[PDB]
């Protein structure tokens, strides 16, 4: 079966190259950590309006000032 | 007395059949193909991600106004 890759690649060299692109395409999205950066950006794109809520006692976090360090940090991308 | 056949001066031209001007064969090809292909993918992620940065910038002006 070791020459089976060398008696068809010298016989029909078209679909042999297709199966190699069938390979190396399913496997790699589960491999490199550049994915889940695809997920963090695609969720952090603001379409709609972020409506604020009503305070009653608490206040667990996030006061009215927008430029305060009160929310998350997606600002790694601008530094990236 | 004025007939043809000359004393000398002959070639001939060849009956040969050859022009093997190769040509960067034998695994030297497929090497300039793959590296330049990933070079085009390397040109990505510095433009699409850059335009993605401007894309949030574009949507930023929409959300800041409209109260």
């Amino acid at each position: 079966v070791a020459a089976f890759l060398k008696n068809v690649w010298a016989k029909e060299p078209v679909l042999v190259a297709s199966f190699a692109i069938a390979g190396l395409a399913v496997i790699l999205p589960t491999l490199s950590p550049y994915t889940k950066y695809s997920l963090m950006i695609n969720r952090a794109t603001p379409y709609n309006y972020p409506v604020p809520l009503r305070d009653d006692g608490n206040m667990p976090d996030v006061p009215s000032h927008p430029q305060d360090p009160q929310g998350p940090s997606l600002e790694w991308l601008k530094r990236l | 007395k004025q007939d043809m056949p000359p004393v000398g001066g002959y070639g001939p031209i060849d009956y040969k059949r050859n022009l093997p001007r190769r040509g960067l064969s034998g695994y030297s090809m497929f090497a300039v193909g793959i590296g330049a292909l990933l070079f085009g993918y390397w040109s990505m992620m510095k433009w699409n991600r850059e335009r993605r940065r401007l894309q949030i910038e574009d949507f930023e002006a929409r959300i800041a106004l409209m109260p």
